[PDB]
């Protein structure tokens, strides 16, 4: 059990066929902010020469 | 930022030694026109 | 301790983990002559070589880049922790090997002409970390390291800055070892007489109330100064000593901090403390070692949920131990230091233990660590219940780690006999894993000889 | 024998004991100044924790905790409640 | 503030 | 947040001062290479 709430998948199975979709673009969003904000920091790296 | 103010700082530095090295070529110029005359 | 730049800039799977190749102390180098090049007179600068090297290397007295002349095979050491950018080579003229590190402070550091790498790019490099070996790509024959710093990653002289006059105006830490322990039969701190004479912190605190800094030697309180390489010599190298386990004053004396803050910022408590070993019977300063470590320095003592096991209070309190006392472990976890001073005088009354407290630091932590039958053990065979064979949770360890955390070991009869032949070892030169050797590079003085300290 | 009297008016905040070097019997009053006067190497206690003196007070009698046989006071102003030396004013010059 | 020093010898 | 602003005060300050012994020790060299020639 610990091992699989490890990953998450240790909810009952109502539970876990509920939660998806939801999870993945929760996962997808999360992600795309960490990317907007990486972009916005490497596109500040300029020289000033 | 810190690291820019930084770099201005030291870009400062180099250019006033950059203007103070004429200062040898003035003085010895100097030196020859007093010879010279 | 942070190692190197300390600038606040840089403030903000089932297989075996071996730690990275990283050093605890850095080659510095101080000027005391006239050979000037702009750098200011009498400041240090951080090599990026190992502090065993800093002998061996030379600063070279035209280009962007300084040159630090070296012997063949030293081992390029990065200052500053950073990201490394790239490591590529560049066969002709300049930069044969050269690698890149983009340091926390703010500014990129290559370092070129070298032998073979020992990073990677894109790998996260700590300060000490080793990079690589120099090389003689410029002038065969004769080893070097062309050291460049720059505001930016380009490759030009646009941007450069001269390494030794950047490190001569950066706060920097040369050395992470931590100080060699020894004796402190002097260096006591008492809150209600704080001491009158005081030395710099990067001081070497020997025993008796003696000090090294600058080269030269002397005690607290006197102006005479003796040469460090006169007095200290092969014959009588620098011993930091040992405190004696069974040698004490006999008076305990009410706000003797021994050296721990929380002794300092807790009056109160040294009070009850120093009551408490005057009527056990027993010197304050071994229960305060004791009671020190079993709380992680005084910060795990009223902490409930620490312990996987259920030990709380200042000396360790088991759920047995809290039964017989007639409380719980978590009534014990919930009270204050000080109220939990008078369980402690309670357990350590028992009179299967509190004969025997006053024969030795040993006793004491026996008591508290195994409690009656280790003590009868001790009493019945001394050098049976100190006996090293595996286990690695006996008391000998127990003893070796008390007093740690301000720098007192102590010299128990039956048990240090391994330490102090061990120990018997004489310095002459640096050594990497010798705490004595970094303290005598940071306290200025030179490498003088000196008992191996290690860990 | 003489008898220690308290110049300003407060609160006693502790009457204790510590054998030994420093502070053999001292009492801290809290003044109405606003600074904290301490009276050490005592001989009896006169006040009580808590007790509220006014101006010329018999706080206890003088002792020689330090040098046996010649008898003195610890006298000692603070702006805070510590044992420490971070925060002392000599009194001369504070009653000056 | 208090007094004391972060400890330089480990813990 | 009164402790780091301390603190990055008195590097500034400490940096701005390095930066002024440095120009101090380049004007004494260049005084000296002028005396030289
Ligand atoms: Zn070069
Ligand atoms: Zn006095």
């Amino acid at each position: 059990a610990a091992e699989l709430a490890k990953y998450g998948l240790s909810e009952p199975e109502d539970v876990l066929r509920k939660n998806a979709a939801t999870r993945r673009k929760l996962v997808n969003d999360t992600m795309y902010q960490l990317g907007t904000q990486a972009e916005q920091v490497r596109r500040t790296q300029t020289s000033g020469y | 930022d810190q690291s820019r103010f930084n770099s201005s700082m030291n870009e400062l530095a180099r250019q006033q030694n950059y203007q103070n090295q004429t200062f040898l070529i003035q003085r010895q110029l100097l030196q020859e026109q007093m010879d010279a005359e | 301790g942070q190692l190197g730049i300390t600038s606040p800039t840089t403030a903000l799977d089932g297989y075996r983990r071996l730690r990275p190749p990283v050093v605890a102390n850095l080659a510095t180098v101080k000027f005391t002559g006239s050979s000037r090049n702009g750098i200011v007179p009498g400041s240090k600068v951080m090599l990026p070589f190992m502090a065993a090297d800093a002998g061996r290397v030379r600063v070279n007295s035209t280009h962007a880049g300084e040159d630090i002349a070296a012997p063949g095979g030293t081992k390029v050491v990065s200052y500053v922790s950073g990201q490394v950018i790239k490591v590529t080579r560049q066969k002709g003229i300049g930069y044969g090997r050269y690698i890149t590190i983009k340091g926390d402070d703010g500014m990129y550091h290559r370092f070129a002409h070298l032998s073979a790498h020992n990073v990677k790019q894109g790998q996260r490099v700590e300060a000490g970390h080793v990079i690589g070996l120099v090389g003689d790509d410029g002038s065969p024959g004769s080893y070097h390291l062309h050291w460049e710093v720059r505001d930016n990653d380009g490759y030009g002289a646009n941007g450069t800055v001269n390494p030794l006059k950047y490190m001569g105006g950066v706060n920097f830490k040369e050395s992470s070892a931590p100080p060699p322990q020894g004796n402190t039969n002097g260096w006591g701190y008492n809150v209600n007489n704080p001491p009158t004479a005081r030395v710099p912190a990067n001081a070497i605190k020997l025993p008796n109330g003696k000090f090294l800094v600058n080269n030269r030697t002397g005690a607290l309180g006197n102006p005479t100064a003796r040469a460090a390489s006169e007095q200290y010599t092969v014959g009588r190298p620098v011993n930091t000593g040992k405190v004696s386990g069974s040698s004490w004053s006999g008076t305990n004396d009410y706000g003797e901090t021994y050296g721990y803050a929380y002794l300092a910022n807790n009056p109160e408590f040294t009070k009850k403390l120093a009551i408490t070993a005057t009527r056990l019977g027993i010197s304050a300063q071994w229960l305060v070692d004791i009671m020190a470590f079993e709380t992680g320095n005084f910060k795990k003592a009223t902490n409930w949920s620490h312990s996987r096991t259920g030990v709380v209070g200042l000396i360790g309190f088991t759920p047995a131990t809290a039964r017989a006392l007639g409380t719980t472990t978590y009534a014990l976890a919930k009270m204050p230091p000080e109220k939990q001073l008078d369980y402690v005088y309670k357990y350590l009354s028992d009179p299967q233990l509190k004969p025997h407290l006053s024969k030795g630091v040993e006793y004491v932590a026996a008591s508290i660590f195994g409690g009656s039958p280790l003590v009868r053990k001790m009493v019945n065979n001394r050098s049976g219940a100190m006996q090293r064979g595996d286990g690695d949770i006996n008391l000998q360890n127990y003893l070796k780690k008390l007093g740690r955390d301000v720098g007192r070991r102590y010299d128990i009869r039956s048990m240090s006999r391994a330490d102090r032949l061990i120990g018997s070892a004489v310095h002459t030169g640096f050594h990497e894993g010798c705490a004595t050797c970094a303290a005598l590079r940071s306290s200025g003085s030179d490498i003088v000889p000196h008992n191996a300290e290690f860990d």
